[PDB]
C-alpha cells in the first residue's frame, strides 16, 4: 500500500515528467523543425541573397 | 527598461527575500542556477497557463540583459515588477505635447543640452556630467544631439 | 513485491520520463535558441538579402 502510494506518487510523476517530456519533446521537435525552417529558410535566403547579390 | 528598473531600486529587503524564494522555485534542478524556456514553462504549467515556446522565449528574451538566453535573479526582479502595474494608463501623447513645449525654451522644436541641462538642474536632485550624457544618449536615437517630439515620446513612454 | 517492483519500475520510468523530460527541456531551451540563432541567422542573411536588394 505503501509502496503502491509511492508509485502513485512517482507514476504521477512518471505521468508528469512523461507528459512534460513529450510536451518538450514535441516542442523540440518544432523549435528544432522551427529552427529546421529557419535554417531552410537561411538556405532559401542564402542562395537567394546570392541570387540577390548576383542580381 | 528605466522605469522598471527604478521599481526595483525601491524594492525593500523583505520584498525581494519574498522574491528570492519564488526564484529559487523557478530555479530548482537548473544546471547553472538561472532560468531557462524549461524552468520557465515548468512553473507557467504548475501555475496554470500554457504559454507556447514562442511566447516562453519572448518573456525571457524581454528581460535578458547579458544575452545568456537564460533570467538570472536581477533579471527576475525586473520580470516581477513589469508584471504589475502602479503606473496604470501611463498618461498619453496630448499631455506629453503640452510638456515637451516647457523644456523647449528657444521655441525650435528640438531639446537640446542646454535645455535638458536647465530642466535636470531645476528638479533639486545632484545633477552629474554622467547624468546629462546618459539622458541625451538615451533619448537622441538618430545621433543629431537632440531630442526631437517623436523621440521624446519614446523617451518619455512610461513615464509616470 | 509488485507494488515495490512497480514503484521500482515506475521509479525507473519516472527517471527514464523525468532524464527525458529535462533533457528534451534543456534541448528545447537549445532547440529553441537554436530557432533563434536559425532565425537570427536568417535574419542576418534574409536581412543581407533586404539590404543588397535595397541596393
Amino acid at each position: 500500500d505503501e509502496s503502491e502510494r509511492g508509485m502513485k506518487v512517482i507514476e504521477s510523476r512518471a505521468q508528469k515528467d512523461e507528459e512534460k517530456m513529450e510536451i518538450q519533446e514535441i516542442q523540440l521537435k518544432e523549435a528544432k523543425h522551427i529552427a529546421e525552417d529557419a535554417d531552410r529558410k537561411y538556405e532559401e535566403v542564402a542562395r537567394k541573397l546570392v541570387i540577390i547579390e548576383s542580381d | 527598461d528605466d522605469i522598471y528598473k527604478a521599481a526595483v531600486e525601491q524594492l525593500t529587503e523583505e520584498q525581494k527575500n519574498e522574491f528570492k524564494a519564488a526564484f529559487d522555485i523557478f530555479v530548482l534542478g537548473a544546471e547553472d542556477g538561472c532560468i531557462s524556456t524549461k524552468e520557465l514553462g515548468k512553473v507557467m504549467r504548475m501555475l496554470g497557463q500554457n504559454p507556447t515556446p514562442e511566447e516562453l522565449q519572448e518573456m525571457i528574451d524581454e528581460v535578458d540583459e547579458d544575452g545568456s538566453g537564460t533570467v538570472d535573479f536581477d533579471e527576475f526582479l525586473v520580470m516581477m515588477v513589469r508584471c504589475m502595474k502602479d503606473d496604470s494608463k501611463g498618461k498619453s501623447e496630448e499631455e506629453l505635447s503640452d510638456l515637451f513645449r516647457m523644456f523647449d525654451k528657444n521655441a525650435d522644436g528640438y531639446i537640446d543640452l542646454d535645455e535638458l541641462k536647465i530642466m535636470l538642474q531645476a528638479t533639486g536632485e545632484t545633477i552629474t556630467e554622467d547624468d546629462i550624457e546618459e539622458l541625451m544618449k538615451d533619448g537622441d536615437k538618430n545621433n543629431d544631439g537632440r531630442i526631437d517630439y517623436d523621440e521624446f515620446l519614446e523617451f518619455m513612454k512610461g513615464v509616470e
